[PDB]
């Protein structure tokens, strides 16, 4: 269960950053080191918890992202327009070239 | 795929506006217009609105179960063969959810009686009115005022009651008491404190006429220069520089990913009696997304950024960041120390602030144009020395400033007469050829232009840069000191800004000659 | 020589309160020349103590 | 090291030289960092391992970084008449780590100035935002612009470098 | 609570029609304090202030009370605080009662992010009487710069970004360094306050208690009157008369006043014109004192007489807080001309010295050896390295770290 936080680059200046918890299931664990910046594709589900309802006093639910893929964008923030989960991954034709 | 539409009636423009102090429990269930300064906003969580349960056996669907402050669920199954009094499985897909945000507003500063602490309130925002009240902004909420019970006492499937006058005796309560808390429920909130075609289509025809008169004008450039900061007498060169600053250049990005700066930085160095702070105040009060700050470093966060431990680390936004995509009017640029100047060397050229302090590491964005105002060393400007001598700034930071404007209060008996007549004249009442609201739309229209360099413009630009470097050559080894390739990029930026002033999409060699004059006048100061 | 002396309104208030205390020790309304002479002598001696040796 | 706010014990978290492990760490304005901050990369730049023994946490992290640092000579201008040690505030222990030390001089040559100005103006024209569907037409335009200056495409250069490294 | 009227309007007309209204108000400001005639006058004008012109123009009076430590520097502060409707007495050094600046606090109870306003804000229209202005921290000195310049306090902390309207009046009173104020030394060298902060005050009165038996006899007799006291003046009517004048009266400046003012400024400047006497900030402040004097007496028109009254006040203040050959730049800059000549001589002496030496280089100690010994008198050491900074900027000499230093 990795905890995404809004990137300081995309946070509006002077505002507090929002954050959502992200569940990494099998084969996705240990793929995002702490402090790195990543792009998470996944289902945006919500589950009911009594603690949140008690705290806020309204029938409010807690949301969470079940990650389906992760691409790290830390250290390649100028690499927009590229395709794939790994910009540096090469196909067989690329290796032949 | 029918999608039921839930409506939200919004009432606004109430005859009277209440306040946090004027809250009374006798107004519960009534429309108010509470106004206060927001200090904290929660996340946009989805709250259950119209639940739809499916019982665990016989799969019967209980639907449109209205929800109270609790997690109320149906008690009985419509099918007369299902045994279910506490067992259901909510259908999340079928249920209807609503955006829910809780803002923590407080009393306005001017409404707080002396000594008394401000009174706070918790205002619930639902639907489209979510995220419309940012912290710090004074908003004028309006909606029903309700009272929120303690749902812990009411009993919840996942928690237990936790330990001022609480009533009791309810069937669902038993022996525990119930306490109530007043909380506003806002239905409408307002704060009280781009291609060319896209911009044009968003402008009314009457404004389109005024803009058409400007763009077709012959002396539009000089009129704009004279219309910048009308309350300041003289200083046409500084007015022109400030005008070119707002237009800016083109923030180009090359194929290799390297970003080329498009913002123009000005430094108005002048004697202590001059009108530097007036220019800075006009710019901060006119240009959108602009801030005013001094070199005294008021806040703990510097001009750029800082990390503060929470009793984890978080980033405090500095002055150079709050003015992103705008103008950062820095005052007293000399007062801020040399150990502070090294922080903005990157923020003024690469336009990013890179922080790696402790567990936090980010490359923050500062796409700002700096309008500094530095007093010369020794208080009064000394014309016997070059601009380098009169300023404590070093070469790396002095080369990042596009324009240097030197303004002096020469002891002229006549000039003081016009100055005094002007200041006293203003305090008594300046006729600008373009009013502020009228000029703002012209600047917005001109910013949509992205001028390009013609073929002869490139040759003229290269020749002018060669002349600049030839005239700046110093030393036996011919080592340029004041003029680097940053000056060539500065000529390009000023040419683009000038072409935007004339609202022309092509850069002519006349514009490059004018930009060369603007740079030359800032370095021939000997 | 040391500037820690320039008699100040506060020295007058201290003199008045010292004289009041001295009379307060000796019956009532004893504040006369006899009391103020002792009070000023004490004040001057204390000032001279700062200039000892 | 930090005290974990939830479990309340000391835990170790990496910094720039760990987030850049088996990569590159870029230090702009090298000469302007504090000396007691600049000396902290002596071990990780030669031994390539960060040794931490604070708050009862005795461990040696691994940081196989490759520092690329941009400096600035004393006084803002590189004085060619003085040795290297007299132009920088850095000392021998940190100057010996750098395998290649490139000295950049900003001289005045009319031919060189002309060529550099021509290149810069051409690059500014090329990078202008106003310069068979949308996607592959845009890709074709990007390749057309790239082929002018870079003999090998950048999107292939990154993969080439990664393949050679790994 | 154990703790506006037509007749009130008649009383206002009665007091306003009095010829001696100005002196009467001056006396009523600080009845228990003797002398200090002009200080009470300036404080009275501060209570009214200039017209709040809109279209930003301050339209307010900022007064600093310097001089050697003065009990009145505090007594008259409490008096004016009691007199002014709004505002709050605050100590700059301590700031125990009020923090003097708006900062976010966690109120503990519910641990919420409550924003509490400082002393500056909440005193709009009122006078925020500062005390111990010299010993206040640098961080709050920057806040004072912002409030007197920008008129608003902007906060960006804990996700809250906002600007708070201050619109306050500053009446500070700072004790000097050392045992007592030294009249011979300039005000900057005695008060320990940055020149930009000192130049922001319209009227800065140097309240001194210099020794002389002639004045001391009368002062001590008046003091003994106070001792014997305890064992016409509108004492309280003025605290609402000021509000009535602030609301009902909106002074407007006329053309004769315009000509008189322009003339006054040009005259002040020419008094000395190489040096630089007055500045446009002082011109705008005079525009403020004349407006305040018209606001008082309930005439709502800035007639000619108020102009030279304010000019006299400004000229007396300048003659007080500036040196004997009144400069008007030492207050705006620690480096005075009689000081600036020292650096301009040292820089060239250093240039020529290093030149004749190469005829090569040395660290700081050797440079001191040939400067303070025989080149001139025993001058201060840091001035030499300060002029070395100007020489570095001119690129005449190069400093090789902590040690030697040569010329290119
Ligand atoms: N050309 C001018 N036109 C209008 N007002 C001027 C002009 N020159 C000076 N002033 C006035 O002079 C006063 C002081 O100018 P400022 O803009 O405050 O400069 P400054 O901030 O005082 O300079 P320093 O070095 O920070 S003290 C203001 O009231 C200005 O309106
Ligand atoms: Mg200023
Ligand atoms: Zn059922």
């Amino acid at each position: 269960r990795v905890t995404l936080q809004e990137a300081p680059g995309t946070v509006p200046p002077g505002r507090l950053p929002r954050h959502r918890e992200v569940i990494l299931l099998a084969d996705l664990v240990d793929v995002s080191k702490p402090g790195e910046e990543v792009e998470v594709t996944g289902i945006y589900k919500n589950n009911y918890d009594g603690n949140l309802n008690a705290k806020n006093g309204f029938p409010v639910f807690a949301t969470i992202i079940e990650a389906n893929s992760i691409k790290r964008r830390e250290g390649n923030t100028a690499n927009e327009g590229e395709e794939g989960l790994d910009v540096f991954s090469w196909t067989e034709e690329e290796e032949r070239e | 795929e029918q999608t039921e539409r839930v409506f939200q009636i919004s009432f606004f423009n109430l005859p009277t506006v209440h306040r946090i102090r004027d809250i009374r429990s006798e107004k519960i269930g009534s429309l108010l217009s509470i106004s206060g300064t927001v200090t904290r906003t929660s996340e946009v969580r989805p709250e259950l609105y119209k639940a739809s349960f499916t019982c665990d056996m016989c799969r019967a669907i209980v639907d449109n179960v209205e929800q109270s402050f609790k997690y109320t669920e149906p008690t009985f199954c419509p099918n007369p063969s299902c045994e279910n009094r506490a067992f259901w499985t909510l259908n999340v897909t079928r249920s209807r959810f609503l955006d829910w945000q809780k803002v923590r507003i407080q009393e306005n500063a001017n409404e707080i009686p002396t000594g008394s602490m401000p009174r706070t309130l918790d205002v619930i925002l639902r639907g489209d009115s979510v995220e419309r009240a940012k912290p710090g902004d004074r908003c004028k909420f309006t909606g029903v005022e309700i009272v929120v019970p303690d749902v812990t006492q009411l009993g919840l499937p996942g928690v237990k009651p936790s330990s001022n006058s609480g009533v009791t005796g309810l069937r669902s309560l038993g022996v525990r008491d119930l306490t109530y808390k007043i909380s506003f429920l806002a239905c409408h909130v307002i704060s009280i404190g781009r291609d060319q075609e896209v911009f044009l289509n968003s402008l009314s025809s009457d404004e389109i006429n005024e803009l058409k008169e400007m763009v077709k004008d012959e002396h539009i450039y000089d009129k704009l220069v004279r219309s910048i900061a009308p309350a300041v007498f003289g200083h046409e060169a500084v007015k022109k520089g400030i005008l070119l600053q707002m237009l800016g250049g083109v923030h180009k990005s090359t194929v290799e990913g390297i970003k080329l700066r498009g913002d123009i930085n000005i430094c108005v160095v002048g004697d202590p009696s001059t009108s530097k702070s007036q220019f800075l105040k006009y710019v901060v009060g006119f240009a959108p997304r602009s801030v005013y700050t001094s070199g005294k470093a008021s806040s703990a966060a510097g001009l750029t950024a800082a990390v503060v431990r929470d009793e984890d680390y978080t980033i405090e936004a500095g002055a150079l960041m709050l003015a992103d995509n705008g103008i950062c009017c820095i005052d007293e640029f000399d007062k801020m120390d040399i150990s502070d100047q090294v922080a903005i060397h990157e923020a003024m050229e690469q336009q990013t602030i890179s922080i790696a302090k402790a567990g936090i590491h980010a490359t923050l964005n500062a796409r700002t144009s700096i309008l500094a105002a530095a007093n010369p060393v020794g208080g009064r400007y000394n014309r016997k020395l070059s601009l380098r001598g009169n300023l404590n700034m070093t070469a790396p930071i002095m080369s990042r400033f596009d324009l240097f404007f030197v303004i002096l209060d020469d002891c002229n008996e006549k000039i003081d007469t016009e100055l005094a007549s002007h200041i006293v004249d203003l305090h008594m009442k300046i006729e600008p050829p373009f009013s502020a609201e009228q000029l703002r739309r012209y600047i917005k229209y001109a910013r949509t232009f992205k001028p390009i360099l013609t073929k002869e413009a490139r040759s003229y630009l290269v020749e002018k840069y060669k002349e600049l470097r030839k005239d700046d050559a110093q030393g036996f080894s011919r080592s340029s000191y004041r003029i680097t390739v940053r000056q060539l990029e500065s000529m390009i930026r000023l040419s683009e800004a000038i072409a935007r002033a004339n609202c022309v999409d092509e850069i002519t060699p006349s514009f490059i000659a004018e930009a060369y004059d603007l740079l030359r006048q800032s370095i021939i100061r000997v | 020589k040391f500037s820690f002396g320039q008699a100040t309104p506060r020295t007058l208030l201290g003199i008045i309160r010292l004289s009041q205390a001295l009379a307060k020790l000796r019956l009532a309304d004893m504040v006369d020349i006899d009391d103020v002479e002792e009070a000023l002598r004490l004040v001057r001696v204390s000032k001279e103590s700062l200039y000892q040796e | 090291v930090r005290k974990d706010p939830i479990t309340k014990e000391w835990t170790l978290e990496g910094g720039a030289l760990v987030l850049a492990d088996k990569g590159v760490c870029l230090i702009d304005e090298f000469d302007k960092m504090n000396d007691q901050d600049r000396t902290s990369i002596h071990e990780a730049m030669e031994q390539q391992s960060i040794s931490i023994s604070k708050a009862g946490i005795v461990t040696t992290l691994q940081a196989r970084c490759s520092i690329i640092a941009a400096a600035n000579p004393n006084g803002g201008r590189y004085n060619s008449t003085l040795p290297l040690a007299q132009n920088v505030s850095l000392t021998e222990p940190i100057l010996s780590r750098f395998d290649i030390l490139c000295v950049v001089r900003d001289l005045v040559d009319e031919e060189a100035d002309e060529r550099l100005a021509t290149f810069v103006v051409d690059s500014h024209v090329r990078s202008h935002p106003e310069n068979l569907n949308a996607r592959q037409r845009r890709l074709q335009r990007q390749r057309k612009k790239e082929e002018e200056i870079s003999p090998i495409p950048q999107e292939l250069l990154m993969k080439y470098i990664h393949y050679a490294r790994t | 609570k154990v703790s506006i009227t037509d007749q009130d309007l008649a009383k206002i007309r009665e007091v306003a029609a009095r010829e001696d209204l100005y002196s009467l108000l001056a006396r009523s400001i600080a009845p228990s304090i003797y002398e200090l005639e002009d200080v009470k006058k300036g404080i009275l004008l501060q209570l009214f202030g200039g017209t709040n012109k809109t279209f930003r123009y301050r339209g307010d009076i900022n007064i600093l009370l310097c001089g050697d430590p003065s009990t009145s520097k505090s007594q008259i502060l409490q008096y004016v605080h009691k007199i002014t409707p709004r505002g709050v007495y605050t100590s700059g050094k301590g700031s125990s009662a009020v923090g003097l600046t708006a900062y976010i606090t966690r109120d503990v109870d519910t641990k919420q992010l409550v924003l509490e306003s400082g002393a500056l804000v909440l005193s709009d229209g009122g006078v925020c009487c500062i005390d111990e202005f010299d010993k206040m921290s640098d961080s709050t000195r920057s806040v004072l710069h912002e409030v007197m310049e920008q008129q608003t306090i902007s906060i960006a902390k804990a996700g809250i970004i906002t600007t708070l309207n201050a619109r306050s009046s500053i009446l500070a009173s700072a004790n000097p360094i050392g045992s007592r104020y030294n009249p011979n030394l300039p005000v900057t060298e005695n008060i320990d306050l940055p020149p930009p902060l000192l130049s922001r005050f319209d009227l800065v009165y140097l309240v001194l208690d210099k020794v002389d038996e002639k004045n001391d006899r009368e002062l001590a007799k008046h003091l003994t009157n106070l001792y014997l006291e305890d064992k016409v003046l509108p004492v309280e009517f003025l605290t609402m008369y000021i509000s009535y004048a602030k609301e009902h009266i909106h002074p407007i400046i006329t053309e004769a006043a315009k000509t008189e003012l322009v003339r006054a400024y040009v005259g002040m400047r020419k008094m000395g014109d190489k040096r630089i006497t007055a500045t446009t900030r002082q011109l705008e402040s005079m525009i403020r004192l004349a407006e305040a004097h018209a606001k008082m007496k309930l005439k709502n028109v800035v007639e000619l007489e108020d102009v030279q009254e304010a000019v006299r006040l400004i000229r007396s203040a300048i003659k007080d807080y500036a040196t004997d050959p009144k400069t008007g730049k030492i207050d705006m800059n620690l480096v005075q001309t009689g000081k600036s000549v020292i650096q301009r001589k040292l820089q060239e002496d250093l240039s020529r010295e290093i030149m004749n030496v190469l005829k090569d280089s040395m660290s700081f100690n050797e440079l001191i050896k040939q400067i303070n010994e025989h080149s001139q008198d025993r001058v201060e050491s840091s001035d030499i390295q300060e002029a070395l900074s100007r020489l570095q900027q001119e690129d005449k000499v190069i400093v090789l770290g902590e040690g030697v230093r040569r010329s290119v």
